[PDB]
């Protein structure tokens, strides 16, 4: 429990390197790197078509990442959005 | 008084009959926070404000 | 768990570690461990 760590915590939540490691570990139950990037693009045009507007937060890919993120135990936000609150 | 072959008026890039392609600069070797890992230079904001390496452009349309 | 070092390390325990470190832990960490050690590497300089 190393005391002086918060900050890079917060560095990663903010930047986006969330994404990084959720993707990779997505990418450990699946054989073929390739399938599984067809089976997101055809979930995210399958919900691009439903609702035009509605893709999610901002985009669709993300939010199909979160919710697959999501259905496996791990809280994330909606399609990676994370307005900064101390922006005047 | 002037003779043949004695500079009446200067010239570009040019100050007392000698070639001036560039100013005098204070400058320090050393690495200062990765902005000069490759060949890189970190510049003082006096050059900017003092008029040192400003230059004229002239294009034709 | 990583070995403590006493030694001097230059550019080839570097890039062992670095090899070491991706089948250990993989490319996710591994990024930021480089991140980090960049950023240390820079401040010591």
């Amino acid at each position: 429990r190393i005391p002086f760590l918060e900050e890079q915590v917060r560095k990663i939540r903010d930047g986006g390197k969330l994404l990084t490691m959720d993707i990779h570990r997505l990418l450990l139950n699946e054989d073929n790197r390739f399938d599984f990037v067809n089976e997101i693009a055809a979930e995210a045009k399958q919900y691009v078509e439903n609702n035009r507007d509605e893709y999610g937060a901002k985009k669709a890919i993300l939010h199909v990442l979160s919710n697959r993120m999501n259905d496996a135990g791990v809280y994330r936000a909606e399609a990676y959005m994370e307005s900064d609150p101390f922006k005047p | 008084c002037i003779k043949k072959g004695q500079i009446l008026a200067d010239g570009a890039a040019t100050v007392g009959g000698e070639l001036a392609l560039g100013k005098n600069v204070l400058v320090a070797y050393m690495p200062w926070e990765g902005y000069n890992s490759e060949d890189a230079v970190l510049i003082s904001e006096r050059l900017v404000y003092e008029d040192i390496y400003t230059s004229f452009h002239i294009r034709k349309y | 768990n990583l070995v403590f070092h006493n030694k001097a390390i230059n550019g080839t325990a570097m890039k062992r570690l670095i090899s070491r470190l991706i089948d250990h832990f993989g490319m996710a960490y591994t990024s930021h461990i480089l991140d980090q050690v960049k950023t240390l590497g820079f401040q010591q300089a």
